[PDB]
């Protein structure tokens, strides 16, 4: 849910970095 | 879905058969043909657990911004504002459906009885032959009985 | 849906038959042909439980932002504002429909009676032959009766 | 829907027949042919229960945000505001329609009578042969009567 | 998905077979043909863990902007505002599905018994032959038993 | 994905075979044909780590803009505002999937035993023949056993 | 990607083969045919590092604009505003994927033994024959063993 979406956003931050 | 339940029963029976085959492959040389009997019960859970954990680290914060006002006169006013950054772990786990939740194995050895030392040695071989896991709730009985 | 109920009855009967087959495979060598009789009752629940748990960790909070005003004069004013981050576990479980809720096994051994030691040994073999689980409410009776 | 009720009656009768078959399979060797009679009544509920439970954990709250004002002068003002996060379990269960709500079994044994010990032994075999469940309200009568 | 579970069972059995082949390749020259028996149990987890960690470095901050007001009169007012930059590591890990969670190996050596020194030497060879990992919970039994 | 797991098993077995080939290529001249036996276990991790690190240099800041007000009267007011530029390293690393996490090698030498000096010399040759890495957790056993 | 891992294994094996060829080309004239054996282990990292560094020069700033107010009365007010320009280096590096992270070479020389001086001379030749790099963690063993 919200926590999983936050995890996905963190992975997206990783990809952008 | 009842077909799925049928195939789950098939999976459990297949596991039991494989364990019985291994038991035979170990005990047939050691004991001989027809000098033992063994049966195996395997109970398998088929839940659909799916867990998401979000863990922090309270004891190692990193200050991002900070304000600190400290005036005197007597009067002593100590205002403070602080923002922190914390270690954040987000783990999403998805367990496998069918897992052996409990395993029961019983072996009966034909008399002519067997000494305690050899019974315990056979038990030690089986532990490892079957993958005995007491912490899982598994049970392993080895008895010396009189075959008719 | 009544066809589904019929197939559930079929599943229960199949489980009972399999357990009876295992009982025979164990007792036929030990006791012989026609020296015993055994029947098995298996009750299976077919509910559709589906649970979602959201658990926190009260004893390890991590401060995210913090404000603290503490002025003196006498007068002592201690204002404070605090925001926390907590460990959050979110687990979604979906139980399997048909699960053995209770298992009953009874075995009767033909007399000529049987000693208590051998009765208990047969009981020990069955425990593991069938997968006896007392905590589930299962029941296992072994008696020595007079066949006609 | 009356066709559904007819098939429910068929299900109940099929269950009774299966239990009678098991009773015969157990008692025919033990007692013999024509030395006993047994009949089984099975009452099955066909409701459509569907429950949703939302449970919390009052004794382990986790503070999310917190405000606390405590000033002195005498005058003592203690303001406080607190927000909590609680363990939340949400379970949706859907019971199976047809469930055996009560089971009645009666067995009559032909005289030449039977001793109390053997009557109780037969009762013990039946308990497990049928899956006797007293907590469900089931009833099991074993009598020794004079056949004509 | 039950086909996937079947293929997982196949993977586990294949791993066990490979380990048995290696055990044979080591022990057949050392002990001989038919002088030993060995069986291997391999339990493999098939979860789908996927973790994201965001870690900071509290003890090495770098000041980005800074304001500092410090006036006297007596009265001493020390205002301060500070912004920091911190070391930020963001690691996304995705574990492999099937991993050997526990490994059990048992080897039985035919008597004519074996001395403790040679038993321990065989155990040392197996440690490395199989890849014994006690920290994983693996178990390795080597016994000297009497073959029939 | 289970096909991928199968090919991972194939990769591990291929690595083990290659290491065994190298072991043979070294020991066959030194010891001879049939005077030794050796087996290799290779455990390979197949995670998907992908890390991003953003590191600063706190101890060498460079002032970009600066304001400094310092008035006296007695009263001493020292206002100051400062902006900094810092060394910024941003490294994105992506680890290779399959990496040897632990390596176990065991070699057994046929007796007629071997002296400690030659055992240690063989161990030294193997260290470098296999690429022994103790810091990785690798293990290398060399024993002198009695072949049958 | 597993095909990529296979080709990485091929690259490592090719490197090892080339180093072995060079070792032979050096030692075959010096020692002779069949008087030595040597094996090479090469471990290669295949990460995907990609770094961006932004470095400044704190100790050589260049003032771009400047304001300075300095009034007296007693009262002494010293206001100042300053803007700086700094040396800025921005380097983007992208490391090559496959790099030899550790290299292990072992050479065994047939006895009839070899003196320490000649062993060290052979070691010196190999250092340069292989490109020995101790700072990388490489290891080079040269032993005098008894060939069978």
């Amino acid at each position: 849910v919200d926590g999983i979406q936050a995890e996905m956003r963190a992975m997206m931050v990783e990809a952008t970095n | 879905a009842s077909a799925a339940r049928r195939k789950e029963q098939e999976l459990e029976r297949s596991q039991e058969q494989a364990l019985r085959e291994k038991i035979d492959s170990v005990l047939l040389p050691i004991l001989g043909y027809g000098n033992y009997t063994a049966q195996v019960d395997i109970q398998m859970d088929f839940s659909a657990v799916e867990q998401t954990r979000k863990r922090f680290d309270p004891n190692t914060p990193a200050t991002r911004s900070e304000y600190a006002l400290e005036d005197y006169n007597g009067s002593v006013r100590k205002e403070s504002t602080r923002n922190f950054e914390l270690d954040t772990t987000i783990s999403h786990e998805r367990k496998q459906t069918g897992t052996v939740a409990r395993q029961t194995v019983s072996v009966a050895i034909k008399d002519r009885p067997m000494s305690e030392s050899e019974i315990n040695a056979i038990r030690q071989v089986l532990i490892g032959t079957v993958g005995f896991d007491q912490g899982r709730g598994d049970l392993l009985n080895v008895l010396s009985v009189k075959f008719a």
